[PDB]
């Protein structure tokens, strides 16, 4: 009621981006804002999810609190000019906003009637730099399912086991695993984070020196990373035995470089059929060849020079995820393992095993 | 499509 | 039948090109390819329109003619490498696509359902530069009716006059109005192209020094840029006179930072009515302000210095309107001309009267 | 909203 601030729009800016990130309920659609102890806090919800974003005061301030429109807020501050000194207060159930000769009285709802997000205890916790999590999130989540009716496939699994984190993302069809070494000895556990917190955390990711501390409970996990604070409730589900499904002994392999194989792929995508995508892959020695065809009988064929020894082979694949696996692969030379016609195929990179794509085949 | 399960 | 080879990139921008009108019938979906005399023509239309691009043959080639699928013809050239040579020919209703070790199999319509666009005769003819054509459309486009019960106001009016082009484009509150010498003296003339070809012409000019080649029928107009034709239907209808509502007499005149006049419009619109977009300006001695609320009784206050003499009076505008001009104009100042809170403003450079801006205000 | 003609 007695909430005083003035901060420099730039300061504010990353924060009131960061936490309008997260209706039906009129007070979801506004920001809570809360002055104590040389701190504003800013704080946007759906109710699955919260961000919180910490800013401290260097210029006079009184404590209290309010909620006030997301948006208009944002953009109120986005249209101020750079340098512009932000003063804010309250005058009966109104927010002021002044700067230079721009006056803006915003609607508010009581601080009190902020939706507060359940208590809860983390069961594991652990640091890890940005880039490693940046990279396990990139290097699987085109994999999440789209809308799936087996709802816990819509998320990406968050493993830990011994020294090592990994992601899991999966349609059904398709499977990406990325894992990566932490430095720390973890409990083993296993979580399924929504669609829509993966995103968020991905957003969160500022590409600077900070480290991200995340805490995992039964139900929710957190992650801080500098001044900003992420909480998503888990996907009340179980995940498959993804470990059941990689090709356990191979006895294809199929190499090539990745820029000719995906821009042969691409080219035959074009002719295949627009929902169903089907291609076929001809596999003899040292050769592979592409086909693909459509309803109104238009073909093409794509012949390229691959490292292959095995015996000859037909399989079919659905183009638009083998394409998915090649723009996830940043190398020079891909690796394809191979048993049957009916079987998965593994593809990696040909000189890194961190991560693995496992695409089912279409019947021919 | 095949599934993976 | 038609035979041709040709390197990618003398056929990429080409494809680009024609495939822009780009259906009721699935032959307005396919490119006409036509081999004729060391040339190929590439010819896409919507029935109302037609872009027709011509390639030189340098390879041995042989005549015919054929109809492809457009976008999948264009993502084969576009998805081969750079320096790809492109063998094409017919083997029955098939055409037939190679480059190096990429083969694709496509299927054709006959060349004889391709539909032709009916002949005319230009009665205005002119020749501009390509930049000309592009500040004429750009300073006038924003203000054309979206999908008016008044046709013609759907368009943009291109008119002749003199030695002047002019394009005029309005949806009965705003009106945008944009005049560039043209140094040939022509008949007086004024013809409306529809928004779509407003659109395909603007997308023509590569931004290059090729000059732009006109010619205005009675109901349809074609442009020339380099290897490039197109030809668009005219809006069949009388568009109004831009003259009758530039202020008479304005015993107003405003001037102000366009910077400065934009970002204060854009802060108070946030908080005026979402679907109405009303705001107030008032305009008192070197002062304006400018004050939105909504109906949830929230409300924004700008106060800028500006230059302006006149008595004091308010007037009520849709602030998207302003917002539209002041974007529209790239300056550091504007000049707004006024006479009374019922009448019509003019907007424009306060260095250049090259384009004018009218916007009606609201009660 | 005022109409221009
Ligand atoms: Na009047």
């Amino acid at each position: 009621a007695a909430m005083k601030f003035t901060v420099e729009r730039e300061h504010l800016l990353k924060p009131l981006q960061q936490v309008s990130g997260p209706p039906t309920l009129p007070i979801l659609g506004n920001l809570l804002l809360q002055v104590a102890d040389g701190t504003l806090s800013l704080t946007g919800t759906d109710l699955e999810m919260e961000m919180v974003a910490r800013v401290a005061l260097v210029q006079p301030h009184e404590p209290g609190a309010t909620t006030v429109p997301a948006r208009k807020f944002f953009d109120i501050c986005r249209g101020l000019p750079e340098g512009a000194e932000i003063a804010v207060q309250l005058e009966g159930e109104r927010m002021l906003v002044r700067s230079g000769r721009s006056r803006f009285s915003l609607s508010t709802l009581p601080a009190a009637d902020f939706p507060n997000l359940d208590d809860w205890q983390s069961e594991v916790e652990f640091t890890l730099p940005q880039a490693t999590m940046k990279r396990l999130i990139e290097a699987t989540q085109f994999s999440m399912a789209h809308q799936d009716v087996r709802y816990y496939l819509n998320g990406m699994l968050f493993e830990t086991e011994g020294e090592e984190l990994r992601t899991v993302a999966t349609d059904g069809h398709r499977l990406a695993v990325c894992s990566m070494p932490i430095g720390q000895s973890l409990p083993s556990h296993s979580v399924i984070v929504p669609r829509k917190g993966v995103i968020e955390l991905m957003r969160m990711l500022d590409g600077g020196d900070n480290p991200l501390r995340v805490q995992i409970g039964s139900n929710n996990i957190r992650a801080h990373v500098g001044d900003f604070i992420f909480t998503s409730k888990l996907v009340d589900g179980r995940f498959p035995d993804y470990r059941r499904v990689l090709p356990k002994n191979p006895d294809k392999h199929l190499e090539a470089g990745c820029d000719l194989l995906k821009q042969a792929f691409a080219r035959a995508a074009i002719l295949s059929n627009e929902k169903f995508r089907g291609v076929r892959l001809y596999v003899s020695e040292n050769q592979l060849k592409i086909t693909a065809n459509n309803p109104e009988q238009e073909e093409a064929e794509e012949i390229l020079d691959v490292t292959y020894s095995g015996a000859e082979m037909e399989i079919g694949f659905n183009v638009s995820y083998v394409l998915d696996v090649l723009n996830a692969l940043k190398c020079e030379n891909v690796r394809m393992m191979l048993t049957d016609s009916v079987s998965s195929v593994q593809i990696e990179d040909a000189a890194s095993q961190s991560a693995a794509y496992v695409v089912m085949p279409m019947r021919l | 499509q095949a599934d993976l399960f």
